[PDB]
């Protein structure tokens, strides 16, 4: 009922980083304090690495798995935009701000990186796991995948919002909105096949699977607080991103279907405020007036 | 965020469900009360400012010196006297920023607009203190604008050009294309946009001294100009700018049309070069019966006829091209060319479209040449002869290379003044004198051009303001009796003008006596049809004026033939980019895009009314994209049969309609006896 | 030296069904003959089903087995293409010509053909095959994807291509000749791919990569025959598409490094007509002798 | 596969252990008995085939009618009466495939190479029988190879120019940036390889007229030069092939060498021109002490002395340019610059090298001026003078344009017939004729200093050959003896033919009187030290021929006091790519790459063997790339020590050697004198 309007709404929303000059960013990125830039750097470079496993691996794999050549096309065009466009955009923006040895230092960072080599592990671990014809480990996969779309981006996309919102770094900021935007729309989409796996299930099997996710948002949770703290203390913020990400918790976890599990929290107001033609051929009748 | 910005930005916030304009104006208060009067260059007198000035090397001592400084100063306070204020934000933001004089540091203004207009205005009188305090009435008025660079460079000596238009022809010649360059270098060093005809080269796999699929077409050449142009970019301030010009029987117009594609390679597609079709009615009569049409190799015709392809009649010379087994040709569905040229407008705008045949049945010099090529901004539609730039020490050939004079009237200013004859003779005027004072010494056919011709481009905009504050609908048919009557007086007192300045001058331009000036056929229309506004509105807007009826114009005609005329082109609609904001006017005769528009510049965010926008006339200013192009069609051919040169005119169409659509309009146009077609820009 | 160059090349190319109306061809359609439409349903067929192949397996399969994340991106963007695109675009074409019970009896015939199936299961064999970490095996694998994107489509290219070049058809043959521009750079990029691994292999080892290609290539050409006969003999063709096929062969194995297996053609004017040294610092004392 | 393929892919297949190197002569006789007999155009007589030949737009019939036709038969007869047999498949291949005259369509061989030689001596001698004899006897003997412009374009009706290459001083303005382009095109199309020296030409950040910050730099011009060379590609035959030279001390050297790096953007990069990078002793100098470097801007230098960077000496003003605080710099380390310098060479063999204080400090027209670049083929090292193209209707002030013939010497067939002086003398006087009959009409400073130096380029071939078929190893003591000596008899007969030659026509080059030749200290090496062979292998080598002493050095060196020279350059060693296959003979004097070499020609592949490749020899046909780099230093020095102009000095190397290897190499090669260093080729 729902793919095929997932799929024209894909294909509408096909963008390219080129599509937006990034030199206008240049005398509001000097401004900011070294610390600033510092965190800014890591976080683009954090959310580099979710959507090159994402496009390399995530999409394909529960493309291959997912039934119905429909259903694949929008899987398949997902993971190009993780890592054909999402991936690709960041670069752009690195290469506009900042020197090549500082773009060299914040890759070699991401290697090095604890909770980032975290998560990376139980995502992919989770992807990986997957067994033909094996539904329950396509859905723990599925929910692995929503996690990363609707929660695990947005220790990340605080910070360009955060600018975005105060006026600054609006061109990069933008390049962002248009990548929240698709992550959003993917995150529902994998949220409904993951729905449809889960409703096959008896009550017993349901409530383990609750049991899966439930155990895993925390896991990922706990990582996040302390890598939230480790890229946001230096600019202090930590709380307030903190806040944001369990908002968005809660968002994947209704994408997946259930209960909010974390209550309500007033977010700053600044990131609230951050968010071919057809051809017809010529008739006889159109040359005469 | 400075006052003024938050004043402007306030407009947006609405307050008892109207957008606060008035708010605008308070702006403009703050931006003189804040920025302006602080950051200006003050002197203890005027002598004291104009020793400053022309000490640094600001301004020129010649055209100062034809003056007392009593008359000087007499023209300054003549300026003074209006107390001009800017009605708008933008306005003056815009001339502070682009054309008021800065200081070398560009941290402190030295001209006002007052101390612009007159140094302009001593500039245009050439030693005449009436002739100037008439000038500085005129653009204090702000009856007339001349165009960004004359009222930018006019009396400074660190300046371009005062004429940015240009029209090369290039001869299909290693030295021509060479020289060609060389020139749109030069010109583009000057401030000037360049357009070049490559109708006349050879196509892509012709014979070059009798060897076989040597040449690289047109395409190669464009990449040429194309470095040319990234090259020579103002001293690296403003982006190169040029225009490429091909006939659509060119072989090579495919491949002149790929490099717009935007799936084509980097050897192939050109960035900072314009592209434009000039169209002959030809190709439309075979599109329109849908028969095959043939687009012909130039080397061969010349090599049959001795002749290049654009300098004949395609209509009678097209059968004789297609039975002739020594031209060689290639065959192609003139339809899909359309529908190619529909669908790259689409995705970029381009190409520019000339209808040649439209140009030409209007043509008042034909006898020079016909018009084959369009400019930049595709108005200026002139006569253009090739030149044979031969080798080293040996005598060039030099022909006629176009350069005409922009200015521009704001209609609403004239016609609320009820000053049409004044304004538009002593824009002539003006535009006669630059003219005069151009003088380039690297492109040696467009100064025997610029000598012979005396060709101006006499302008108007405002046209959708004016209407608009009129209470007149832009497509409705009292516009476009508006537009007849108007620009028919401004055809009128063009003329006159022009014969007044022969008369006095005692010279014509060159091969005037050919021209249909001399025969009386270019009154003809004018001898037999009344344009006065056949709705009561329109003549009541044109009250207190004058309106030439057909025995002035046979007066006017009797007078042309006894003296001859000055010029041998007056009148040419340009787009007025800038020049409208500092007017306070709407750009060109195009109706507005947007009502109010939103720009960034620097980090801030600004807003800019169209002019006199109110909730009374909200509505009247209708947006372009939401108007039938039908319509603007109608109105652009109204204005354009008393325009001798082209007008610049933009298509502005929904992303909702598809390139039939476009061909549509595009047809349409050249059935209504548009001439060009300037830009389609999709909202 | 080549990925950042195709990503560009492939990204500017990109195209939706949409964009083409299609409902002016049934102007032309309806003056075939039977054989003719015959004919176009059956090359059709024979392009959907393959180029499904190459979207559920082909792109994907190399895609995962290569490293490099800017390769895995643009292999992602060219399976997009296949399944997001082509297979939408020749569905388009289906529904457009035929009604839904004829288009079921041509996909009925066409998948029990015996030439049809040859090739497909040939091709579909090798991806099966490919083995972690055995880049011989990824070679064989690429080496079939190039024949299939630059030889195996193009004895059915042919018929949409020589319509076109007549006027015929003209909605359907831009989309083929879309197609047929993402299939050209398709098979140049994987040919790319290939030589690379060639290149890394001894010289017993090429050689006999070698004759693997061409024993491959004249197993896929003479079933190319007869599948040309089968298809073309009815409408009077079989002879100039058997030169198309040859020049297009020989394209291919171009695309692979390889010398050209066949003779120099001349092709149906109608047909055309549609178409880094170790740096090591200076020591001083080098400036002295 | 053709017979003569198949008998040349056997060599390949060794018998009893060994290369079957006689199969490639049977391979010869196959593609005569069954290609070329029967490919070629016979006529009744010798009448018919002039006739044909002439009236078919084949041959120029000025050449020929200074010559009755039993005079031309004569020639003929002397051509063939040799017997000439090509030893190699591929020497007769290259010949028919490069050389060989062919019909319009390419069918059929209407010139064989007895017929070539005799057109290519009836050109030289100018009406002379016994000349053209002489010419013809020298040719085929293949004693002297005239350039393959030269070669394959005497005498033909639809030739290009004779002249190989072409080097161009660009002044720093537009007029002349576009001339340079304009001429660059235009000897491109002759089928010259053309040099621009860019280092007039002010940096990037510099000011046009008082605007700051607003020149493109070298890489500008370096775009369009190289636009211009993809443009004017030969007619599409052969890829147009450009240099830019820029001295090192350029504030441009890094972006010019980024122009080159496979990493660089397309808006940087630059892939049809080839650069070269210009070293004064001093940028040398500053790296070995580690001294921080500094790159200057032209234009500030121009300003503050009038005169340009490049246009005086570096070593003497390189710290007055530093303290000076009127002339803008940028700090640089040399050595990092030098390690950049040999990066780049080994990741694309760029850029060229021109050790510019050892070229200037042998230079004989220092007073003229100093040479200041090279051409594309880093061999031509001649005095330059800049040219000031000036505006449209200003006469431009012609400069000199350096631009010389080629012709090498076959070493081993020269040696071989004990024939150097009359080798040398004839072939000074066919390059002087070439250099008499070439008369280029687009570039100015190009025609003025070939009518005004008179340069040419003799150079030499098979050096390698020559040792390894004699026994001797090319880095081996005595073959550096051998190169001495005979390179000293080179010079020696070059100069008197020079002298000769301005004595009896009555006149020298111009500004003769100021160089070393003039005032004798040219000849100072030459009247003081012994140029005789130190090994008795090489004396006997030398058997049979007069080697000049110190008195015959004295002697000439007294008759050029009293007559003058001709000739202001008269050696320079080409690269010799693909003539040399012709005369069965190693490139230039640089060593072989490989032994044999594959080589594919359509879908089929052949091997040529090194000519007197075997297996007595094998081991002295040592391969270029396992030679030790310095000994080849060596030898290119010793030879260099008796070559006025430059030698083609391409570095063989590994690929496990580093960057620092290559700047060893550079360092060396600066050290022991050589002037120029070609390419950095990795095996
Ligand atoms: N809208 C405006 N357009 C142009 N100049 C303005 C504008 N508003 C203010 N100025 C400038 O600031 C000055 C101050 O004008 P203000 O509105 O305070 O009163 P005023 O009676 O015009 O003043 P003044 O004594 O300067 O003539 C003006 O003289 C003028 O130079
Ligand atoms: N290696 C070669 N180089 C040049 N021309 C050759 C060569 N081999 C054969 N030819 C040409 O082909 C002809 C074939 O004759 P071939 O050399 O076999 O000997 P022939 O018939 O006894 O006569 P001759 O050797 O006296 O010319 C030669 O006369 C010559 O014109
Ligand atoms: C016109 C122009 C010049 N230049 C550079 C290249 C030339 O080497 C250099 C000199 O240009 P010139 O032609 O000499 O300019 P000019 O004579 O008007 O200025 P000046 O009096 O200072 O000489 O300027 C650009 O880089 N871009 C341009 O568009
Ligand atoms: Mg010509
Ligand atoms: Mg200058
Ligand atoms: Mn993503
Ligand atoms: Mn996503
Ligand atoms: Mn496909
Ligand atoms: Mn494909």
């Amino acid at each position: 009922d729902f793919t095929q309007m997932f799929y024209n709404q894909n294909v509408k929303q096909f963008w390219l980083p080129e599509e937006i000059a990034l030199n206008g960013d240049l005398l509001t990125w000097k401004y900011l304090g070294k610390n600033e830039q510092d965190t800014y750097m890591k976080v683009l470079a954090g959310l580099t690495l979710l959507d090159t496993e994402q496009g390399n691996t995530g999409m394909p794999i529960v493309a291959e798995h997912v039934d119905g050549h429909q259903r694949k096309a929008v899987l398949n065009f997902m993971a190009m935009m993780e890592n054909a466009v999402h991936a690709k955009s960041y670069s752009n923006i690195f290469m506009t701000l900042a020197p090549t040895e500082t773009i060299n230092e914040v890759f070699e960072w991401v290697k090095q990186n604890k909770y980032l080599q975290k998560k990376a592990q139980m995502i992919v671990g989770l992807y990986k796991a997957i067994q033909k014809d094996d539904e329950i480990s396509l859905f723990k996969a599925m929910v692995a995948s929503v996690y990363l779309e609707s929660f695990l981006f947005y220790s990340g996309f605080y910070y360009p919002l955060y600018f975005y919102g105060q006026g600054k770094l609006m061109q990069s900021g933008e390049i962002i909105n248009l990548i929240l935007r698709d992550e959003a729309i993917h995150g529902v989409y994998v949220g409904l096949l993951a729905q449809e796996i889960y409703n096959k299930q008896t009550e017993e099997k349901k409530a383990e699977l609750r049991e899966f996710a439930i155990d895993l948002l925390n896991q990922l949770y706990e990582n996040e607080l302390e890598y939230t703290e480790d890229l946001y203390d230096q600019v202090g913020l930590s709380h307030d991103v903190k806040k944001f990400i369990r908002y968005n918790a809660n968002k994947a976890l209704m994408n997946l279907g259930f209960d909010p599990y974390f209550e309500e929290e007033d977010i700053n107001p600044i990131v609230l405020n951050g968010l071919k033609a057809t051809v017809e051929p010529l008739k006889d009748d159109d040359f005469y007036f | 965020v400075p006052k003024w910005i938050q004043l402007n930005n306030e407009i947006m916030i609405q307050k008892d469900g109207k957008f606060q304009f008035d708010k605008d104006k308070e702006a403009v208060h703050s931006y003189f009360v804040d920025y302006i009067n602080q950051n200006t260059v003050f002197f203890h007198n005027l002598k004291e400012k104009l020793d400053y000035l022309v000490e640094n090397q600001y301004y020129e001592e010649e055209f100062l010196s034809l003056y007392s400084f009593e008359d000087i100063k007499e023209v300054f306070k003549t300026a003074y006297a209006k107390k001009f204020r800017f009605p708008s934000f933008m306005s003056a933001f815009k001339f502070y920023n682009d054309y008021a004089l800065k200081t070398n540091d560009k941290k402190k203004i030295l001209e006002r607009y007052e101390d612009r207009i007159s140094i302009v205005a001593l500039f245009f009188a050439n030693g005449d203190t009436e002739k100037a305090k008439e000038y500085v009435n005129l653009m204090i008025n702000q009856e007339y604008q001349p165009s960004t660079p004359t009222f930018l460079n006019a009396g400074r000596k660190r300046r371009g050009e005062l004429v940015s238009c240009f029209l090369l022809e290039v001869n299909d010649s290693l030295n021509d294309i060479s020289r060609a360059i060389d020139i749109s270098m030069q010109l583009s060093k000057l401030g000037g946009g360049v357009s070049l005809n490559l109708s006349k080269l050879r196509a892509k796999g012709e014979a070059i001294k009798d060897v076989e699929n040597a040449t690289k077409g047109v395409v190669g050449v464009m990449k040429l100009l194309d470095n040319a142009f990234r090259y020579a970019d103002q001293m690296g301030q403003r982006q190169g700018s040029g225009a490429a010009y091909l006939n659509i029987f060119h072989r090579d117009i495919n491949d002149f049309l790929d490099t717009k594609k935007i799936s084509a390679d980097e050897d192939v597609r050109v960035k900072t070069l314009s592209i434009g079709v000039v169209i002959p009615d030809k190709f439309v009569e075979l599109a329109r019966e849908d028969k095959a049409a043939y687009v012909f190799y130039p080397h061969t015709i010349y090599k049959e006829y001795g002749q290049h392809m654009d300098e004949m009649d395609m209509n009678e010379m097209y059968d004789k091209f297609v039975d002739n087994p020594r031209v060689k040709k290639e065959k192609i569905n003139p339809r899909k060319l359309l529908e190619k040229l529909a669908m790259l407008r689409s995705e970029s705008g381009y190409p520019y479209i000339m209808f040649q045949d439209n140009v030409n049945k209007v043509h008042a010099n034909n006898h020079i040449s016909k018009v084959k090529f369009s400019n930049l901004c595709s108005e200026v539609l002139q006569a253009s002869q090739v030149s044979s730039y031969t080798d080293y020490d040996e005598e060039d050939e030099i022909g006629l290379d176009i350069s005409c004079n922009l200015g521009s009237l704001n209609i609403l200013n004239v016609m609320e003044h009820k000053s049409i004859e004044k304004t538009v003779k002593l824009a002539t005027d003006s535009l006669t004198h630059v003219s005069e004072t151009t003088d380039i010494r690297n492109a040696p056919a467009v100064r025997r051009a610029n000598k012979a011709m005396k060709s101006i481009g006499l302008g108007a905009m405002n046209l959708h303001g004016y209407l608009a504050q009129n209470g007149i609908a832009y497509e409705s048919p009292e516009a476009r009796d508006f537009a007849n009557t108007f620009f028919m007086m401004v055809n009128f007192y063009s003329i006159q003008r022009s014969a007044e300045i022969a008369k006095e001058k005692g010279e014509t331009f060159d091969q005037y006596e050919g021209s249909t000036y001399a025969t009386g056929e270019y009154f003809d229309k004018y001898v037999s049809t009344d344009f006065s506004p056949k709705y009561e509105k329109i003549a009541n807007l044109f009250e207190g004026m004058h309106i030439p009826t057909t025995e002035d114009w046979k007066k006017l005609k009797a007078f042309v033939a006894e003296h001859g005329m000055y010029h041998s082109y007056r009148l040419c609609i340009a787009p007025t980019g800038s020049i409208s904001y500092v007017q306070s006017s709407t750009a060109s005769v195009m109706p507005i895009m947007e009502r109010i528009e939103e720009r960034t510049y620097g980090n801030s965010k600004t807003y800019y009314p169209m002019p006199g926008l109110a909730s009374n006339n909200w509505f009247f200013y209708k947006e372009a994209y939401d108007m039938d192009m039908f319509k603007v069609v109608d109105m652009i051919a109204t204005i354009q049969q008393h325009i001798d040169q082209g007008i610049s005119f933009t298509l502005f169409l929904k992303d909702t309609m598809t390139t039939r659509d476009l061909n549509r309009i595009d047809l349409y146009a050249h059935h209504r006896g548009i001439k060009t077609i300037y830009y389609a820009r999709t909202k």
